[PDB]
């Protein structure tokens, strides 16, 4: 699997592949690894499937209860701290997962959490099997002076490189841009195919 | 006579005494309209030092269930928080809040327990729940014994009986939202205009499909 | 005198006081017919704001056991939910609900416990269970002490005694379903026609082999 | 005076009050004969709606121990089920039910406990146990305090004293089964023929070596 | 073992083989691996026998209690979420099973659940020992424009390929089509033998 | 060890060998592996001796308590479901046993239960060390149009083949036929020796 | 009448009796100003042997929440320590104290519990909490039942009503800190100048952005 | 009225009754001096058979905290042992006894608990703690409710009020140790010289930096 | 990773690198390993990331609660004793971390705590992967007669040697000087780059 999250000027772009295996034997050509966790923040999944879906259900529940009790959204540092305490309260019956939670509160953030619950900020991050490839291309091409369109083009080029050079990733890429103005908006597959055919990555 | 045990004839005296405790509260009501449901609490902001809008008696249980309460306000807050975490339990377990009737039933079982056992008084609080589920718009009442009843329109509080009389006469089943909140305000008026004032009340609504919308201070005065 | 302890002569005063609490409830009854059993609850929908059909006093325990209750409605709902999960326990353990008598006996043991111990009042609720098992059609009663008795036809509620007098005179053992529900409605009439109205009642039936069928609003008025 | 604590002179008032509760029950009796033992309960099927044969007061504890009860019928059913699972425990542990006296003693210890502690009333129920073991035919009584006594013939219920007077006069120790059930019915008659009716009673027997046999409706009327 | 579940236009077809082993040593030439779990949804079994039958008993009980308490059937997402939480509450005394639950509520679904409780949707799925063969033929022949008859013919051709090329599968195939109109209907063995003799798969 | 259970027209025949070892070292030339579990159903044992005798004591107790509380016998599906739940509530301190419970309620049945509690029906079944031999001869000679005498002759021929070709089995065969008319009747050893001397299996 | 159970008409007598216990305490008050909030406790150092400054009734719960209490001083100290460790729990769990309303709600739930159960008296103590969070300046009250209300300015203690009357007349919402503490001292004066003395009171303030500042002895006498 | 529940007006009657129990005890007092603190208990050795010096009411909690008690002597010994093991807990956890105020607060929380709950009477004992910490010399009081107050000089016991009056008049803050113990003895005299005798009292002191020193029999008579 | 803490005349200087890996695969070029634990004392991290961040959250909480309850700061011996008791109450589900807590109360201190909770004082200490290098240069150049400027120059030379000769360390160095007069002050990155360019360590 592969995930990618990019913080740029006033936005954060998170995208995944959709191919779930669950065996060697790729089994599901259209999974779901990009989850909206709250009205201004999302979460991506790069580990064991069942444990991570339990994590997504729990975090949706806790952040919705939070927004209800306090009439305001949770900050990104708070949700990563919560997620880290959850993963680190049990590490000897552990969750084998690599979580990546991004979102915007007053400034965009994308935080990475390992299986031991080490929350750490970075301006771009990636997790999964085909992760060093997208770290390579994001080390070579990413600039923090990008727009949203250049950012999502960079993200699609990244996940296309990971799909070309890795067995575990693959399938149709899905991308969601979360910004403060329009909120959390997941791009439809027509615009994603449009950017794939425009950037010369289709085969 | 002085704890939840039975009467000489078939009465639970403490659960009665809780019902007269919720008769001493602030009035509130709710009603279904054509494609949703509204809750209007009277809010009678007594002093000018109270932070008018920040005290809320219409409280959200989920993005698709709301609740307005009446009676002892402390028991109210504790029970509403129990309803919140129970809705969250059903979101964790089944994936969605399929029935709002299950949500009122679990809370009402919680109230039946302290109606049932000794060493604890009953919850002296009454609530009404409102929202849409897969079935559609639902409006429930909740009683100090844990009794639930489903309504198209109901009341609670000091103006229980006067409001329920007005609703009993003048309720129309399928009703656009504007005329619905107007009918609700007329109900709240006729009862609470015995202190010869109403105030701006607080009122929330849902139409099926959308999330929750609580009015602001300016919008309710147009219907006032 | 004021908790479940014995009398100066052989009486449990609280369990009595619970029986007069279930005498204050709504009447309901049930009877076997030629190849099944029916339950008819009076439903007296008082106001027009009550969601007539959605309040149900005939509630299902399993696809092959139903129950109608009378007394305190909160204790009713809690006990009926206990019966539901107990039937589910027997489905998990043995594979099928072989005896409906076991199902009424476990619920009645649950009622005997709070008849037995201090620090808790008895369940002020009475129920009748109906359905077919491997043995055949069964109809049971359940009493605030946990007493069970098996009937061919029985009643419960405010019209206990009047209905049981009519059943005592006019019951015929093997009876087609149509004439059975007619006899049941005549029973419910003779008692409840003291407020000079009956209403449409609610009524469910099983014939052995089929699952459950609760009537709709239109069908019961043909027999009314 | 109002819970199991001692009197001003040596009496447990609640356990007394339980004994007058079991005096208010239905009469039953039992007696040994030449090579077995019988239990006859009066069954006074009051209404015609009661499913005459399916209500059973002679209940089996094992294929080699039976029991007939008198008093509060709910406490009866709970205690009889305790006796059933205790007999099953001894079958699991030792391989067979070697002594029926151990079985009555464990049940009587269970009754002594709620005679002993506060926060619980005594079991208001009395039972007699009958059956053969390795020792032979045994017939036991069981008392609301947990007192057990062994008899050749005993009674319980409303007709305790009248039946015990007839047994005290007219009992013969070694007796064929037919004349035994005849003597038992004459006992049940002389007491219960004060309402100038008896009915068909229910009666079970064992001869040592065989399993249990409860009569049918037709056979008991020959001895009636 | 092998299972197969296909979602098509307004229906879902689930079929299994019937051969249970329980040893190497095929022992039961007629088992039962296709279970109706509710009046509009069914469940198929591809793991350890005892654990899976306990799972079927529990899910029958919970869905019947659900339908009783709510007077409506459970959705398919809810039953897969329930089943995933059940399998993932205990994974260190785990259930070694691969569950596949299909059914229709307002749209047909067939969901796959692994031993760790990773629920994931797909338009056709398969589990068991002889599963890659039916994935091969369903990759080559399946179209979503099929009827019910073409669908059940595809399913029988699939399980026939798996019976021909695998040791663990075998025995008489049983198929059940669940649709919204006629509900859950399991085909009798006469029609199954008719389709086997018609499609030229009998030997 | 070896067991055998056959369902035929209105009867079920269950027979075992009697040789218990408990070591390599055959130690008891006359054990007991065929148990009457209720007045119309019986149970056979093919595992660790102590655990299985505990199982027989528990099932005798539970079915006798059942018949007492309900005034009717337990069905065969219910006793196998009960036995499966018992073996599967504890499988990490497990019972190493292979149970086979047969009996008649309104139709004859013989159900097999493994150590994990996988209850499964079959028209004839066998468990134990010398089990594939009796599966061979029951695959070659069994017909469902047999009487009781042809059935018990088939059973004795089966267990004689298993005694001839296996070390763990042996000793005097004991057979019990359970039918609805005469109930559960275990054949005396004189008739068993008569059938052995008649069928030409004595040596 | 003598434990937390309900009245003949809707009153919790023990929670009342706790409110008159907190009426017998020392007065204190608090108010928001333009960009923060202040708390002034009267401190009436009675004898000269009391270590004047080391007794503190304005106690810190966190560097961004403070509290001043009134009533039984022992229950005060225990409850304030509960508030301290609850704020620390939220710092451990979420990383920061995002809402001070959550902090007053958990403490008030703790008070509701001993309002609810038998075998424990209610907390006879009342508190006001003050501080800024992400939302901004907040000032809360807390009541022996667990009732919370949000103010712009409030009081507690023996001079509850007199101070609240002065605040009801003379409070201005947006106010510089100097004139704010002057208005607060005039409030504390008008009530407590019935013993014809005030003393130096104790007073703390926050402006949003900064941490906590409790005055010293010299600074408060300039505003005195 | 008869357990720790509230009064008709704001009083805990049992905690009062405990305060009059500690008024019935033996008097003791303590005071700070220039660089330390002293505790003087009256010891009134009544009979000649009491082992005069081996009975000690000034007991050590740590080498840097001492305590003298008054009231019920059994509750005194149990509470002082609780204080000892709590000081040891803080030595194990943090490495040193940094605050003596924490030590009096934990003990006072222990007393508040049995002030709070039913099924237990309050601790009928009062104590004063003395010693230096990192902050400096501290002298605390402890009250049957768990109330603590910090003093420069305080008393406890039968001569509470008389001693506190003398201290209220004649205490000087910074005082050499010799004149300090002289002032303390004059205080103890003026009160206890109503039986026209004092005796040799017992008295301990610390100066900041050194450990504990309890006087011997000979040294106290020089100041007597 | 590498940490360094130096006690000199009336001050204590603690500095870390900022590079977190969390894999082999250096992942975060700007982490956070230097934490202010109280207004006059700080803590450095050299172990597993998640466990150590939990430790930092707990110690911030406990020392803030301490300062609130007692109106005075905690001594350094007390915080190391507390931290040692925390790590040694659980050592069979252990924390794999090497903590180093420095600060000033009436005299400067820097204490080292291993994974087993052995608190021990030293006038300079270091933990982490690239720790023996900074022990080498602090053995060769450190004198206790230094100022604050010579001290922070020594610290930057140390961590520069560790960045040059070790794979696990790297990234931008961050330094904080804690003294009694000005309290805890963390140097801005401009002054750190100034000292790097002045000392001739930039490349």
């Amino acid at each position: 699997t592969t995930t990618v999250g990019i913080t740029l000027k006033d936005a954060v772009i998170m995208a995944t592949e959709r191919r779930v295996t669950m065996e060697n034997f790729i089994m599901h050509k259209n999974g779901k690894k990009l989850f909206q966790i709250d009205t201004y923040t999302g979460m991506t999944i790069a580990g064991l499937v069942g444990d991570a879906q339990v994590l997504v259900r729990y975090m949706k529940a806790e952040l919705e209860l939070y927004r209800l009790q306090r009439r305001v959204n949770m900050p990104i540092e708070a949700v990563a701290t919560l997620l880290s305490n959850m993963l680190n309260q049990v590490k000897y019956m552990p969750y084998m997962v690599q979580l990546l939670v991004g979102g915007i509160d007053t400034a965009p953030h994308v935080f990475s959490i390992d299986a031991a619950g080490g929350s750490v900020e970075d301006i771009y991050a990636s997790t999964g099997s085909g992760s060093p490839f997208v770290y390579g291309v994001l080390e070579s091409q990413y600039s923090e002076k990008m727009t949203v369109d250049e950012g999502v083009d960079l993200v699609i080029r990244a996940i296309s490189a990971a799909k070309q050079r890795d067995s575990a990733s693959g399938g149709m890429i899905d991308v969601a841009v979360i910004t403060r103005k329009d909120g959390y908006v997941q791009l439809p597959t027509d615009q994603i195919e449009s950017r794939i055919r425009k950037l010369g990555l289709i085969l | 006579r002085a704890i939840t045990v039975f009467s000489p004839d078939g009465r639970l005296f403490q659960v009665e005494y809780a019902r007269e405790a919720v008769k001493k509260g602030s009035t509130a009501l709710g009603m279904k309209f054509a494609n949703g449901v509204l809750l209007i609490s009277d809010k009678k902001v007594r002093s000018r030092l109270i932070e008018q809008n920040s005290i809320e008696a219409i409280q959200l249980i989920d993005d698709y269930v709301a609740a307005v309460t009446s009676g002892l306000v402390a028991d109210a807050r504790v029970l509403v928080d129990f309803a919140r975490i129970s809705a969250q339990q059903e979101k964790v377990t089944y994936g969605s809040l399929v029935n709002i009737e299950n949500l009122v039933k679990r809370v009402a079982d919680q109230m039946q327990q302290y109606t049932q056992y000794g060493g604890v008084r009953p919850y002296g609080v009454s609530l009404i729940f409102a929202g849409i589920d897969q079935i559609g718009p639902r409006l429930f009442d909740c009683d100090p014994a844990g009794t639930i009843n489903e309504y198209k329109a109901t009341a609670i509080g000091s103006g229980k009986d006067a409001v329920v009389s007005f609703l009993e006469r003048e309720y129309k089943e399928n009703l656009p939202e504007k005329e619905a909140v107007t009918l609700g305000i007329k109900a709240l008026k006729s009862s609470l205009e015995e202190g010869e004032e109403l105030k701006a009340p607080e009122i929330a609504s849902i139409t099926v499909g959308n999330k929750y919308r609580i009015y602001d201070q300016e919008e309710v005065k147009k219907f006032l």
